[PDB]
C-alpha cells in the first residue's frame, strides 16, 4: 500500500 | 479460517475492511481510510484534518496511500473506495 | 565462521553469535564469557535490525553471558578471530 | 534451501503460499488472502468480514492487497489467484 | 472516526498531510515530505539536505519515494504536491 | 561504503542478492528468492512448498513479490530473475 | 522543518539522499544504494556484493528495490540515479 521501497505485499 | 489472525493490523498491512466513499462536501467521513482504491479515473478533492486541500489528477485503478479526513464534491469527478 | 570477508553475514546477521554460543557445549556454557575487544564490541552493539533499534538488550553482558573486553584481540579484518567465547575458567 | 527460514511471515512479507480462487457466491474461501494477484482483468466483488462489498473495476495483472472473506460470481467477471 | 488514532505515523505509514509545493529555488520548504505525488508530468530539480541535486524525468500520476529539502525552479516543467 | 551495513535484511528490505532462475522443472531452486523481476514478458509456473501450482500470465518488468520453492518448465514462457 | 527527524531511516523508508551513478565498471560505488530510480530506460547490469551479475531489460521510470555493489558499462545503455 504506502511509501516505502520494499519489494513487498503491502 | 486466517492464519493471520492473531496479527494485529497496521497501517502498513493490507487491506481488512473497505467501504465505498461518496463525495460527501463539508460532512466529515464515517471512517477515515488508510488508502483509496481508484474505480473510475478523473480529478477529486481531498481535505486533510489539518483543513488544506488540493486537487488530485488520478488515474483510473491506482491506489493512493494517503488518508483523508474529508473528500468534498466540488471538483471530484472520480469514483473511489476507501480501504481501512 | 561468519559468512562475508569484511563484516558479519548479509541476509542473517548475528546468528553467527548464536551458533558460536549452541556449539560450545552445553556444560562450558554454565559459566562461560565471551573475550572482545572495544571497537569489536561497539561494532556489535552497532548491530540493528531492519527498523533501526540495535537488536540486543556494568559488566556489559550480551545474551546474558558475561563480555570480558580485551584490548589485544584483533579487530575485524578479513580472516580475524575477534570474538572468542567459552569456558575460559576450565 | 532458504535463509529466511527462521523468519516470520508477516503481513507485509512477500507471498509464501498461492492458491487460485473461484467465485464461490455465498460460500466463503477457504483461507482469506492477504492479497489478490489477478489473472484476466475485469469486474470481480469483494466481500469484507463485517459483510459490505463493492465492485472492482480491476485491471490485468494487478496485486491489489486487499483481505477479502468471500468473492461473489454476480458481478466476477475477472480470474484472479490468492496470495497468503 | 479512525480506529488507527492509537497508531505512530511512520516514515513507512501512509499520507496523513499533504500539501502542493511550489517550485521555491533557493528557499527551503516549509516541511520537507515524505514522498511526493506528481501532478503533471515533466521534470523537476531536487536537492537533499547534503546539497547534491539531479533533474528527475517523472512521469504523470506517479509517487516518487524520495524526501527532499528543495525543489528549485530552474529545470522543473513538473507540478507535484508533497506528502507527509 | 554501506551505511546500512548492520542493518539486518528482512523479507520488506530491498534487494541484496540477485541470481537468474532457470526453469528447472522438478528440480528446487538453490535458493528460494523473496521476489522475482520477471526479464521477458509471458507465461511462468511456479510451485509452492505446499505443492500446489497456478500459472502467472506476467507482464515484460513487473516484479512480483511471491516466494517459490520451484519454477516449473511445463507452461513458462517467460525469463524472469529472482531476487534474494 | 521535518517532523520525522527523530526517526530512524530504515531500508524500508524513504529515499534520505540521492546521488547520479555512473557505469564505472571495476571500480566499485562510492555508497551502495537502496535503490535506484531509472532515468532513461533500457538495459543495465548490477553486480551483487556476491560477485554474479545479471542484465536488467528495464523501463523508464520504474524504481527497483535492488541493493548493487557496482554497476558495470559493458550492457549499460540505461542512465539511473541511486537512492539511500
Amino acid at each position: 500500500i504506502a511509501l516505502g521501497l520494499g519489494l513487498g505485499l503491502a | 479460517m486466517d492464519v493471520f489472525a492473531k496479527h494485529a493490523v497496521s497501517l502498513e498491512s493490507p487491506a481488512v475492511r473497505h467501504y465505498e466513499i461518496t463525495p460527501s462536501d463539508s460532512t466529515d467521513l464515517a471512517r477515515r481510510p488508510r488508502a483509496l482504491r481508484v474505480q473510475t479515473g478523473g480529478t477529486l478533492v481531498l481535505r486533510d484534518e489539518t483543513g488544506i486541500t488540493v486537487t488530485y489528477t488520478v488515474f483510473a485503478g491506482e491506489i493512493l496511500p494517503v488518508r483523508p479526513v474529508r473528500v468534498l464534491a466540488t471538483g471530484t469527478t472520480a469514483t473511489a473506495v476507501g480501504w481501512e | 565462521a561468519t559468512g562475508a570477508a569484511g563484516d558479519f553475514a548479509a541476509v542473517n546477521a548475528s546468528d553467527a553469535v548464536v551458533d558460536l554460543v549452541y556449539a560450545l557445549g552445553a556444560e562450558y556454557r554454565a559459566n562461560a564469557s565471551f573475550v572482545m575487544n572495544s571497537k569489536t564490541a561497539g561494532a556489535v552493539r552497532k548491530m540493528k535490525d531492519a527498523d533501526g533499534r540495535f537488536l540486543w538488550a556494568e559488566p556489559a553482558r550480551l545474551m546474558g553471558y558475561p563480555v570480558l573486553i580485551a584490548e589485544d584481540m584483533p579487530d575485524i579484518a578479513a580472516n580475524a578471530y575477534a570474538i572468542a567465547f567459552g569456558d575460559f575458567g576450565n
